[PDB]
């Protein structure tokens, strides 16, 4: 037997409770970062280390720009929730 | 511009 | 150790891209989500996934799609990927016409309810809000 | 600037919504497993890979034994929640 | 830059809150086995060079008070921070000996803007506690 | 025996 909740991974764009951010032109910060880290490291790194790079890119390279001061200069951290039981590599 | 989901 | 990823197929990558919402929701259209859905299609294509883009699905269409996908024979697939691009709130993703529990979506793929994915990684990528807090940052 | 919620890791013993299991003699399944994996691997593996091995140990080596048939033969999966921005090596 | 700096003079604190015996007025069972956990954790994190502090049978007030105090220490020379919570719980909730505490109230003390000497450093919370009442029947 | 937390 294994648990019925095992081997799930939820890559959330943002932490529990928080807004998630999206740029009108370039797309959402999270998905932007995810595709770039996958492009750059899917042949190099285990998936959780790729998502960790995604966390740092969203955390460091993005900050909200809004004409509404309420929503301006805000930050975002994604949230990796792993019930996986093994390392996940997209290469051979 | 940045918008919220 | 490592998940066995050399099945004949890497697997499915389902992308649900909800840009336009019914006025009853009060939700704004999500400008730039098309760029997301195209970026993801190309990214997972290079990872040898069988990509399926779906656009503007109601909460009922999402549940039915997820049910149908979970009923397929994933026996020759290494993994399963689902990407949700939409408005949301904690534990909740929005169809074009209203909210859906994320748990209801993911329950279809439970190891006892989707036997041809038992023991295989099930990845849910979720771009959606999870509340209304803002992170002011530090330094 | 970095988010104020960045650089947190929450290693939960169980999945959201679920009971977590503890053996009256040996201690909780999760802490037993976490100490074994850190003992074995903290000198070699990045922390998320250690916690992934804790997941597999708890998922496969433990099953509940109870006189109450309602609570017998149950299983557990822990839940790694990372808002870390870098890899964590304990040496 | 890809790895946390872990060569500060000290690895950091490792706070272990071990709640075994609960006020009967809460209705919660004694957590047999948890002393075995608390000791296993102390030895483990001792070998990792953490300054381990074991606290036993804390009320919700003592937990909040301890967490505030620790978060107000000077961690400038510490690489990281580890907190281990062993107790009953529900989703989002850890129990002191006399009632519930939101985990978020505890973690907020160490939040990047409220504990500056930990900004940029990994803050690890290890939580042995229930998160509701669902049972996982497994699959064979 | 096993107990729940």
């Amino acid at each position: 037997k294994i648990p019925v909740e095992a081997d799930f991974l939820y890559a959330y764009s943002t932490a529990p409770g928080y807004y998630s951010w999206r740029n009108s032109k370039d797309g959402s910060w999270f998905i932007q970062s995810l595709c770039a880290m996958l492009k750059q490291y899917a042949d190099k790194l285990e998936f959780m280390h790729i998502l960790t790079r995604v966390n740092r890119k969203v955390a460091t390279e993005f900050e909200s720009f809004s004409f509404d001061a309420t929503f301006h200069a805000k930050k975002q951290i994604p949230c990796i929730v792993s019930m996986l039981t093994k390392e996940l590599y997209f290469y051979h | 511009v940045d918008k919220v989901d | 150790n490592s998940y066995k990823m050399d099945y004949p197929e890497m697997g499915l990558c389902i992308i649900i891209n909800n840009k336009n919402f019914h006025k009853s929701t009060g939700m704004t259209s999500r400008s730039g989500t098309d760029v997301d859905a195209a970026n993801l299609r190309e990214t997972f294509r290079n990872l040898k996934y069988e990509v399926r883009n779906k656009n503007d699905l109601t909460r009922e269409e999402i549940v039915e799609l997820m049910r149908d996908v979970s009923k397929e024979d994933h026996s020759k697939r290494s993994s399963f990927v689902c990407v949700l691009l939409s408005h949301g709130e904690e534990g909740i993703i929005f169809g074009t016409n209203g909210p859906v529990d994320l748990k209801k979506i993911t329950n279809f793929f439970r190891g006892d309810r989707c036997r041809s994915l038992t023991g295989k990684p099930k990845l849910f990528i979720i771009q959606a809000c999870r509340g209304t807090e803002l992170d002011c940052g530090i330094e």
